[PDB]
């Protein structure tokens, strides 16, 4: 109720997601392998494809953050951190800005 | 000159029929514009070349 | 008093065009002022006063 | 006789009598619309 | 004081209007009658920021911040310390930027030269005009200017450019930014000819046009001239200008969804098979 | 109106020059194979004259290619050598540099192994292209103003590439070969270190670059503006100082207050030009090896400036009142 | 390192300060070297002023001048300075414009003032003159454009001064430098240059705006009909510029 | 006193252009500054005692 | 003592113009100051006693 | 017997007694005007 | 001592702009570092004694 | 010892306005050093010192 | 030894002003580096010792 009844009794009823369709439209698939002949961070980044928002930004965006709670947030919450490995770069960024495009 | 510029004037002519005429039979504004725009670089490049 | 003796410094025509331009500018001015307020914008009150 | 600007002394000096009683005119206009801007609204 | 060569050029006359009344120097400047109304308007603006400084709390050049009116106040007048301040300073930033651009005019009159000066520096005022006046009359409202502060008016940029959701794929921001890298491009490459024509190695003989005029052609292939390199270069410039003036008034009154989805029109041509 | 100079109303052609010779015999590494085109000659020369092929120039063309050819053969097998996909996605696909996983090891050849054989091959090219630069200057007998002002943008190209992935240790922080995908990561690089307008060094950056638009501007008006007094021939106004240098002194002395030689301008050209990369190549240095946040930087040096307005639209407006209803 | 030295004074920060000091001594550097020409300062009497800047004047360096023209020191004695102008003040002081005592345009002040440039051809790489008429040039043509040569010249008042004989190129670089005007004997006696840039070519003449028909008769000649010196070419087009305010009273009165 | 030796070294016709921009600087500045303040501003005074 | 050979080293023209314009940009800096400050700021100080 | 501005011994002694003069007028009038701001708000 | 050696090295009219400019900037600067100080600055420290 | 020959290899104009300007830069630095350190801090000693 | 004719090669006067700045810069980067170390910032120690 904190999301649906946000400013008014808004609500949610089963026309809110199908609109009179069997299927609702909107909904999305993993299409994780855009590429071909690459693998990796490449498998997924370098394709205008229907969940790239126009972009060449990754597709797997709404599978890894909607669907598999990977870690959203990227920046550096002090002025200046000690860059241990796993830490979020620019990669992880430019997935969070695919995701962002389509919110 | 006087034919170079006047061969160009028929290919940015040609452009805005190309324009309208892809989108009386659908396309978009932006898609027939953008043949209209090569076809004027083309069509009108040639014309110049072709006879002086 | 004895300003006449302005005129002996500055060329009369250069000045009369100057101020003519400051003076029109100036006029405009002040009147476009007053219709950015709501007090005393004659235009906005006569339909305030016509109900 | 320093004169950077080629004016005599009696020049200079009669000039400077026109300057001043035009400043002072000036400066009398001032004084009488300060004076009734303070007893409009006083400022200290 | 003058040049060794400066007194033969101060002659009386070439003024567009108030003819011999301003007609003379201050120092090194060149007063006119647009110079009277430069001095006037600079000053009038300047002091009104240190003026809004000074009720904003701050006198840091860093955070000095004079910002527009909200967009509820439309295109009306606002008050001036809630953004009113701001609208007359543009007057009187249009103003000086006007009348330095017709002093330049009358002073490229008087030396005899072309109006190439003044008219390059129109396209940069047409940047500036089309940034605080002409966006915000087609968008309805005098806030859509940027503000009047040294880093404030860098947050402006990025809100707006990140109000299109990403604005390097503005096909019009595409062609603005290959003009400044270019024309740098074109300024490095100018400068070190004459450079390295004026200045060879010590105990060499300085080098003439034709040395630097084959340097590119054994380095590119192809040199322009040393007249076409100018004017080429003012070309390239002015048409950066010109260009940043059209991405930022298609954002908004003539493009309102996201950048990225104006690419739209060539993924979903006909001729493409699905 | 009166001529302004920006279209030659007559054009004249005769033998083509192969330019000047001396003992370091530059002929024979010459085409000699000239052309004229008469449409690039109403603003500039109208020769496209022969260019000098030594062994830089050379070398710096074949390792061109190769990478041209690596990044752009991997980009159609990544469409499945689909030639109507490979164009009409063409500058949405890329060569992407490897994934931060493997460090500064030696990637698979599908995840960033071809990137770095492709680098390798752009490093040597446009090292070569400079060499060819500085030794054309040598054999000109020349200064090597051309050379210097070239090395500052390597500079930059090597710190966006080369040097910056070393001191993070990872090859993963060097920028992707793509059309789009290198403004990708261009926004990307700035979200996630802060925000970059806040970097000294790339606001510094803009300001040389805008001076140097500025500038060019500046100095192409003056010169065409002097042009009727013999002004494009600026390096016989520097031995001998014509009424062209004059004006063009005197006009912008009566603007500004002060003015430049014929010879000073292009020192203040040449170097606000250099200053744009050389600024920025230390403010991308140090991007990530130092700072990490630049905005937190900024509060933390107070120039981050404050506002006290809300931020929500529910306090400025309606969603009703938006919508006109 | 993510170590500050003192305070919040970090690595990022020590070099926008090295940046700071390098940027004043370039400053400096930049600023002197544009003084190798004009200084001293002098004021409008001709005495050397009392204030000359903040800038000191630059360490003196040499130019080997190519084809045994000597050497040349730029800080130093100018010998493009021009003496017994036909200038007066009009002011006792400092900061005012100076009259004309005669005919500015042949008195060569103001728009109409050359500079004492060498007095002889600039040359190219091989050391011939740099500009020469195509009547000697060898293999020059015209390639495009319209061809000036045979055109009727009209003047800034629409007179009609005579008809474009030759035309001088620079074949070095391969570009129109000036058009020989034929001047009618109703208008002047022998020949006449003009420069590229101060002439519109239309298709049945050409067009200078800046010189009136009487004032045709009073360009400067040069001294032989095959080359032109550095000087004469500065005569020549100082002429014409100065033509733009000089024709009539009313270029040189306000327009407004 | 002797002030009127400043007009041996300055030009009339060179400061009363000096004073006449500074002097309607002044008189714009400080108008707009109390047309800034709340307490000052007299076209909003007279809406205000209009009530 | 001998301070007046300073218009042997100075021109007084250009002395007398940059102390003009240094002494209004001072004076207009401290009145800015003081405005900028609550204790000082004679504005708001009439605006309070009015009450 | 040195001097850049031109100008002699006993012109800059001359201009040097006019310009202390206004120095110290203009001083007067600024402690008259401080004095009185001190009564209004002092600082001290 | 033997330091009046010094204008013979530097030219007179060319130093005392430099430390005219140079004294100014200090005594702001110095000026100003005393009002971030809050122990120093007289301008809020003429506030708490009014309370 | 014969240190007086540095003078026949630079020239003591030069390198007076390099030392003048290197130890006022030097001389602040340090100043600004002991400012940044809470031990040091005369201003913020003085309040903690009064209190 | 005889190193006295490095002197024909180097220019003193470049020599010398190369060397100024070079020896001020490794100083002041000494000096920096060892405020940034917790063991050697004699500002910070001082503090401790009081
Ligand atoms: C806050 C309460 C009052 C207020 C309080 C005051 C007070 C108090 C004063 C003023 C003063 C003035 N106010 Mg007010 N003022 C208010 C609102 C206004 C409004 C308005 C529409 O609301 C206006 C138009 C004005 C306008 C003016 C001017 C009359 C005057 C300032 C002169 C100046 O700045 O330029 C003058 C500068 C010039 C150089 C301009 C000259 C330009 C012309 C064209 C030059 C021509 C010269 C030419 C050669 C001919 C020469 C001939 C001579 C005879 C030789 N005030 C409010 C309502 N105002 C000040 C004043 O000056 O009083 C005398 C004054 O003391
Ligand atoms: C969201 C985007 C971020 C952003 C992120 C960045 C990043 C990231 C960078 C910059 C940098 C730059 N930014 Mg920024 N920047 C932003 C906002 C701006 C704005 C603005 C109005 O908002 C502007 C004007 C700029 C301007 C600039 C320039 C000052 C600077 C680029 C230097 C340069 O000239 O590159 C020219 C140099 C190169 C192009 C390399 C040259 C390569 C070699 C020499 C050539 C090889 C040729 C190759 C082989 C191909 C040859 C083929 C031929 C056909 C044969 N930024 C925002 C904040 N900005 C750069 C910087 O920091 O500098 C310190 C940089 O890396
Ligand atoms: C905070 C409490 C008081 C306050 C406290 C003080 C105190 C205390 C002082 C001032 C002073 C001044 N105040 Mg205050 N002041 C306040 C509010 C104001 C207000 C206002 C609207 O509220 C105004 C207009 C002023 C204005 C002024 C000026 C009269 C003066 C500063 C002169 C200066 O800076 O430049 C000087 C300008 C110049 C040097 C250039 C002048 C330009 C002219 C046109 C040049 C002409 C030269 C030409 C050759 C003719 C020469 C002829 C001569 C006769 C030879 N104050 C508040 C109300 N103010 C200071 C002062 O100067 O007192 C004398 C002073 O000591
Ligand atoms: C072709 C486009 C390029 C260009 C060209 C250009 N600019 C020019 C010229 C030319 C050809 C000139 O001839 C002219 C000149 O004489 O320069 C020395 C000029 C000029 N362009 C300038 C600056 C400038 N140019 C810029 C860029 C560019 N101008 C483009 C790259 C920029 C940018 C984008 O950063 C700046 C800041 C000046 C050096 C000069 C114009 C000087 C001038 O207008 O003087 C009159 C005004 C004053 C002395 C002060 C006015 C103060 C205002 C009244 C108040 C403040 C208003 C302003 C909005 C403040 C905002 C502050 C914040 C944003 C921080
Ligand atoms: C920093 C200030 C400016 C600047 C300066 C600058 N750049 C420079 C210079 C300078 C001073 C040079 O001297 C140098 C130069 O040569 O200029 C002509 C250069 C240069 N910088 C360039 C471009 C450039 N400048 C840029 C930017 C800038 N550099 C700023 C605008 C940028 C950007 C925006 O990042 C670029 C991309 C080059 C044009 C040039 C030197 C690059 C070069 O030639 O590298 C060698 C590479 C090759 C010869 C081949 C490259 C790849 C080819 C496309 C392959 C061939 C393909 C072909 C179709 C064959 C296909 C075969 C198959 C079908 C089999
Ligand atoms: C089942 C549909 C549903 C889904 C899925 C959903 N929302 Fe909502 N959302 C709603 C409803 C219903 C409202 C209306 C609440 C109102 O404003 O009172 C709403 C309102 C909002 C609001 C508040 C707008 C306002 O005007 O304040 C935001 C923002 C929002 N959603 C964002 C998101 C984002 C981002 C996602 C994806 C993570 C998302 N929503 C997923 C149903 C949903
Ligand atoms: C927020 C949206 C959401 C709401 C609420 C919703 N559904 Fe669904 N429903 C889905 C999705 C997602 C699917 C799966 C996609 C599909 O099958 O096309 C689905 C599938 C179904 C299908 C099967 C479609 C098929 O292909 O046969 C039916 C039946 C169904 N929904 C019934 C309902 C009914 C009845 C309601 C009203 C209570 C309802 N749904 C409300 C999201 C929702
Ligand atoms: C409806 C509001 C909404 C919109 C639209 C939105 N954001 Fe966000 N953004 C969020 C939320 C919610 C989060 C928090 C996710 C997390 O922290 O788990 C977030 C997080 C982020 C992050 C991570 C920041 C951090 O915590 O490290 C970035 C990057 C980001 N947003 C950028 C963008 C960009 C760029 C856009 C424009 C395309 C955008 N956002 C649009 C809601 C939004
Ligand atoms: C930011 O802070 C805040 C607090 C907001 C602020 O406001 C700060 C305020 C500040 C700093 C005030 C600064 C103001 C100052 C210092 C006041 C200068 C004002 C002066 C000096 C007044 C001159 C008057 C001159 C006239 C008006 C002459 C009239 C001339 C007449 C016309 C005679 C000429 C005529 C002739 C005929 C000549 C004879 C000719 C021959 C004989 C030939
Ligand atoms: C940031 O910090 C905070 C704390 C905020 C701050 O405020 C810092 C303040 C700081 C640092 C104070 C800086 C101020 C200083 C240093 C004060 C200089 C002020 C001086 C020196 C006063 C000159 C007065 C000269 C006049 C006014 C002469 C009048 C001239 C008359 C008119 C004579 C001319 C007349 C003639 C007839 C010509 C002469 C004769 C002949 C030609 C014969
Ligand atoms: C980074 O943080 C850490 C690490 C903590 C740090 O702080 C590092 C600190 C570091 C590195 C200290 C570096 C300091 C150094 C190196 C000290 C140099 C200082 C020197 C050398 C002092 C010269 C003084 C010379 C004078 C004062 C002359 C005055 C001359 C007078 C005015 C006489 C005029 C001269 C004449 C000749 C007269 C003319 C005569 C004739 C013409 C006959
Ligand atoms: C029809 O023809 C065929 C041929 C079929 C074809 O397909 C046509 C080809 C086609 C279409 C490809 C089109 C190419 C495109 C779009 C590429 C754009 C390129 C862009 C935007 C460049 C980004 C910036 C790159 C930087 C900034 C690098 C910096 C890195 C440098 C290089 C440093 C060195 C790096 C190293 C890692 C060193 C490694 C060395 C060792 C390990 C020793
Ligand atoms: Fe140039």
């Amino acid at each position: 109720a904190g999301h649906v009844y946000a400013n008014a009794e808004v609500g949610v009823t089963c026309f809110t997601c199908h609109r009179g369709q069997a299927v609702p439209s909107e909904v999305w698939y993993r299409i994780d392998p855009v590429t071909e002949n690459t693998s990796g961070w490449a498998s997924v980044q370098n394709r205008a494809t229907s969940l790239s928002q126009f972009t060449s930004l990754p597709s797997d965006a709404l599978y890894q953050y909607l669907l598999n709670y990977e870690q959203i947030a990227v920046h550096d919450l002090e002025s200046r951190v000690e860059t241990l490995p796993g830490d979020p770069t620019w990669q992880n960024t430019e997935r969070t800005y695919s995701l962002m495009n389509y919110f | 000159m006087t034919c170079t510029i006047t061969c160009w004037g028929i290919g940015v002519l040609l452009g805005i029929m190309t324009t309208v005429g892809l989108m009386v039979v659908g396309w978009s504004f932006l898609q027939g514009a953008f043949m209209g725009v090569l076809a004027w670089l083309i069509v009108g490049g040639v014309l110049a070349v072709a006879v002086c | 008093s004895k300003f006449y003796k302005i005129w002996l410094i500055f060329d009369p025509r250069r000045v009369f065009v100057a101020q003519g331009v400051f003076l029109f500018l100036l006029a405009a001015m002040i009147h476009l002022v007053l219709l950015s307020t709501e007090h005393f914008n004659w235009f906005e009150l006569a339909a305030a006063n016509a109900a | 006789d320093l004169s950077f600007t080629g004016l005599t002394d009696e020049q200079a000096q009669e000039l400077h009598s026109v300057y001043m009683s035009g400043l002072w005119l000036f400066s009398a206009v001032a004084v009488v619309a300060h004076l009734a801007t303070f007893i409009w609204r006083p400022w200290f | 004081a003058l040049l060794s060569f400066e007194r033969k050029y101060r002659v009386r006359g070439g003024t567009l209007i108030g003819g011999d009344l301003f007609d003379f120097w201050v120092g090194p400047f060149y007063v006119g009658f647009f110079g009277v109304t430069t001095a006037f308007f600079a000053l009038l603006g300047t002091i009104l920021i240190f003026w809004g400084a000074s009720q904003q709390g701050t006198f840091n050049p860093w955070l000095i911040n004079i910002a527009p009116p909200d967009l509820s106040y439309g295109l009306g007048m606002a008050p001036l310390m809630e953004g009113g301040l701001w609208q007359i300073i543009t007057i009187c930033a249009i103003g000086a930027f006007v009348s330095w651009a017709l002093r330049e005019v009358e002073i490229c009159r008087k030396l005899g030269m072309g109006y190439h000066v003044p008219f390059a520096f129109s396209v940069a005022i047409f940047a500036y005009v089309t940034l605080v006046v002409f966006r915000p009359l087609l968008m309805g409202a005098w806030g859509h200017g940027f503000p009047y502060g040294i880093w404030s008016h860098l947050d402006w940029v990025s809100n707006t450019g990140y109000a299109y959701l990403h604005f390097h794929y503005n096909p019009a921001h595409m062609i603005a930014v290959t003009f400044f890298f270019t024309t740098t491009l074109a300024l490095a490459l100018h400068g070190a000819l004459v450079l390295s024509a004026a200045n060879p190695p010590k105990g060499e003989e300085v080098k003439g046009p034709d040395n630097e005029d084959t340097f590119f052609r054994d380095f590119i292939g192809y040199s322009i001239g040393t007249l076409g390199i100018h004017r080429v270069g003012l070309l390239l410039a002015l048409n950066a200008g010109f260009w940043s003036a059209v991405c930022i008034i298609i954002s908004g009154p003539v493009w309102t969804k996201g950048w990225p989805e104006w690419w739209n029109w060539w993924l979903e041509m006909p001729i493409w098979p699905s | 109106p009166e001529y302004q100079n920006i279209f030659t109303q007559v054009q004249v052609q005769g033998p083509a020059e192969l330019g000047v010779d001396n003992e370091n015999n530059l002929t024979e590494e010459r085409t000699t194979g000239t052309g004229f085109s008469q449409l690039i000659g109403w603003i500039g020369n109208a020769q496209l004259g022969p260019i000098y092929l030594g062994w830089f120039g050379i070398i710096s063309l074949v390792t061109g290619t190769l990478w041209f050819n690596i990044v752009g053969f991997n980009m159609l097998s990544q469409v499945g050598y689909s030639i109507p996909e490979f164009i009409r996605q063409l500058f949405w696909l890329a060569l992407e540099p490897p994934s931060p996983e493997y460090g500064l090891r030696m990637p698979p050849l599908d995840d960033g192994g071809w990137f770095i054989i492709a680098s390798f091959f752009l490093l040597v090219s446009v090292i070569s292209w400079w060499l060819r630069s500085y030794q054309l200057a040598e054999m000109h007998k020349m200064g090597k103003h051309v050379a210097w002002a070239f090395a500052a943008a390597i500079w930059l190209f090597l710190v966006l590439g080369l040097f910056r992935p070393i001191l993070m240790g990872s090859w993963s922080e060097a920028v992707p070969y793509g059309i789009f995908p290198h403004l990708d990561w261009t926004t990307a690089f700035s979200i996630r270190y802060g925000n970059l307008y806040y970097n000294p060094f790339h606001a510094l950056s803009i300001v040389f670059l805008y001076g140097s638009v500025l500038l060019f501007a500046m100095h192409g008006a003056t010169i065409l503006a002097v042009t009727r007094f013999g002004g494009d021939r600026e390096l016989e106004q520097i031995y001998d100082r014509g009424t062209a240098s004059e004006r063009a002194g005197l006009f912008w002395r009566w603007t500004m207050g002060f003015n430049a030689t014929m010879e000073g301008i292009h020192r203040w050209a040449w170097w606000f030009a250099v200053l744009t990369p050389i600024t920025g190549g230390i403010g991308i240095l140090l991007t990530g090896t130092v700072v990490d946040n630049w905005f937190l930087w900024a509060v933390e040096h107070n120039f981050a400036p404050d506002y006290t307005q809300d931020y929500g639209y529910e306090a400025y407006t309606t969603y009703d009142g938006f919508l006109g209803r | 390192m993510e170590e500050t030295f003192f305070g919040n004074f970090d690595l990022a920060s020590l070099s926008l300060w090295l940046f700071y000091g390098f940027f004043a001594l370039l400053i400096y550097y930049l600023q002197t070297e544009n003084m190798r020409e004009g200084y001293p300062l002098e004021d409008d009497d001709g005495n050397t002023a009392a204030n000359q800047g903040p800038f000191p004047l630059p360490k003196e360096k040499t130019f080997k001048l190519q084809h045994g023209r000597g050497e040349l020191t730029l800080p130093g004695e100018d010998v493009q300075r021009r003496d017994n102008l036909a200038l007066r003040k009009t002011a006792h002081g400092n900061g005012f414009p100076m009259e004309p005592t005669g005919d500015p345009m042949l008195d060569g002040v103001g728009p109409a003032s050359w500079s004492k440039r060498r007095d002889v051809p600039e040359l190219d790489a091989h050391g011939h003159p740099k500009i020469v008429p195509m009547s000697a040039a060898e293999g020059f043509g015209v390639s495009a454009g319209t061809d000036p040569r045979g055109l009727p010249v009209m003047a800034g008042d629409g007179e009609i001064v005579g008809l474009v004989s030759d035309m001088w190129i620079d074949e070095a670089e391969q570009l129109v430098r000036y058009l020989e005007i034929e001047l009618d004997p109703e208008w002047g006696d022998g020949k006449r240059l003009v420069q590229r840039e101060m002439v519109r070519i239309k298709s049945d003449r050409v067009k200078v705006r800046s010189i009136y028909g009487k004032h045709f008769k009073n360009v400067p000649k040069t001294k032989s009909p095959n080359q032109v010196t550095l000087l004469e070419e500065d005569k020549i087009m100082a002429y014409y510029a100065g033509g733009t305010l000089y024709a009539d009273e009313s270029r040189l009165e306000p327009q407004l």
